[PDB]
């Protein structure tokens, strides 16, 4: 893939991808969407699929720009937060990589900070 | 058809007793009349249906289960089967996978290369293979036993699989091995499972449950594969993915399984009945610690 190779050549894979989306690029494909009972609580990144009927659930590594582009993650001492877990996004979404890159997980309740988190 | 709603089909026992001649497979259903739930990759459906079948067996499922997944990569560089296994297996299960070519996976460790060079020397509780090489098959007029990665699979069963462990090995009409079939005689139970989603394919999963390390039955591998093809030749399935809408019970439950580093001299009558129930795995008990496991 051309965009993944551009991302891997660049200092900031996230910026490179998001700029590319904004410029008309077509989203990363082949994200691994799981089958689940959609009876989950709806948290963002979970040990097992946790989607509500409002969400899709994805294999974490397949929606991680750094994993997909084969470049080191931002924290070289740590481990990818997505790989080995499952990522819940709105059920329609066609660009799950973008969604993951532009939202933040509340660190106490575990939901996305996009109107699902209720803390503070 | 009602049968479209199960995860798939397993070889009827009677076929396992036949002496079928080897013949080409001919399925009645090559038009592939099955739809997949929206946005769903074929191998996600396939692996999910395989795990649905394995949910009905006496799989030994302990804490710190060791699972090896060979042939986990795709041409698109992701690992759909490994994602399903990660969803399926209990939290804290050590899932390690492998493929010839680089790919990105939700396993705790991935090794790129010939499975033969896999650098881990531990004993495993469950080995899944989807390894497959297209049309680089043994040429000739005869469908004969193949020796590729199957040689390695047989070696892992003989030396690197805990007593009580299980395997599920992808085979097709041409991609099969006679010794692997014979080794299924060393398990408490063995079958071939064909997923409903891929019913239009000779693909089957050759499954052994609860390894005993002793031949419980004697299987001529060459005859057995012919028997499997004869079964595919004398049954007609629509195919289907309806079982994928029943996911409430999907996750594999801890089975009530103990791990004991028993000696070969302590494998008595009780041990064996425990092995056949999925209640006991015999191997070293230490937690295998991988660098990439969030511990
Ligand atoms: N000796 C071998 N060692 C390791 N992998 C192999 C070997 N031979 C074939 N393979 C792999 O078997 C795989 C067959 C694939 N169709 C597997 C699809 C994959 N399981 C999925 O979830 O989509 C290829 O990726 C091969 O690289
Ligand atoms: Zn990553
Ligand atoms: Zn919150």
């Amino acid at each position: 893939s051309s965009i993944l190779s551009l991302c891997a050549f660049s200092v900031d894979p996230k910026k490179t991808y998001l700029d590319f989306i904004q410029q008309g690029g077509t989203p990363i494909a082949n994200c691994v969407k799981m089958l689940c009972d959609h009876a989950g609580t709806g948290m963002a990144i979970t040990v097992k699929p946790d989607a509500t009927t409002s969400q899709d659930s994805y294999g974490g590594a397949s929606v991680c720009i750094y994993c997909r582009a084969r470049v080191e993650h931002p924290d070289v001492d740590g481990l990818c937060k997505l790989r080995g877990k499952f990522v819940q996004v709105p059920v329609g979404i066609k660009d799950p990589v973008s969604y993951v890159l532009t939202h933040d997980v509340c660190r106490v309740c575990g939901f996305w900070r996009d109107g699902s988190c209720s803390c503070v | 058809a009602a049968s479209d709603w199960k995860p798939g089909y397993s070889m009827p026992v009677l076929y396992k007793y036949l002496n079928s001649p080897m013949e080409r497979v001919s399925l009645w259903n090559y038009g592939k009349p099955v739809t997949l739930p929206t946005g769903c990759m074929m191998n996600v459906a396939k692996y999910t249906q395989l795990c649905q079948y394995l949910n009905t067996t006496t799989l030994a499922v302990p804490v710190n289960m060791r699972v090896l997944h060979l042939g986990a990569g795709s041409e698109k560089g992701v690992a759909p089967g490994s994602a399903v296994l990660r969803q399926w297996l209990p939290a804290g299960t050590i899932l390690v996978d492998n493929d010839l070519y680089p790919f990105v996976s939700d396993s705790v460790a991935t090794y790129f290369g010939d499975c033969i060079t896999l650098p881990f020397d531990c004993q495993w509780d469950l080995i899944i293979s989807d390894m497959y090489d297209p049309i680089t098959k043994n040429i000739g007029e005869y469908n004969v036993s193949k020796d590729g990665f199957f040689t390695y699979i047989c070696h892992m069963i003989r030396d690197k699989l805990a007593l009580g462990g299980s395997v599920a090995i992808k085979i097709t009409e041409f991609s099969w091995n006679a010794e692997l079939y014979k080794l299924m005689g060393y398990f408490a139970f063995w079958t071939v499972f064909c997923t409903n989603a891929n019913a239009s394919s000779s693909e089957g999963f050759l499954i052994g449950i609860n390894y005993l390390c002793k031949p419980k039955v004697e299987i001529d591998g060459n005859v057995m594969h012919a028997n499997y093809l004869f079964w595919r030749n004398s049954t007609v399935w629509n195919g289907g993915a309806y079982s994928l809408f029943d996911m409430a019970k999907f996750p594999l439950k801890l089975a009530g399984t103990a791990v004991i580093n028993l000696r070969a001299d302590q494998i008595n009558d009780m041990v064996y009945s425990l092995l056949e129930k999925g209640k006991l795995l015999i191997r070293d008990t230490n937690k295998e610690v991988f660098v990439g496991d969030s511990l």
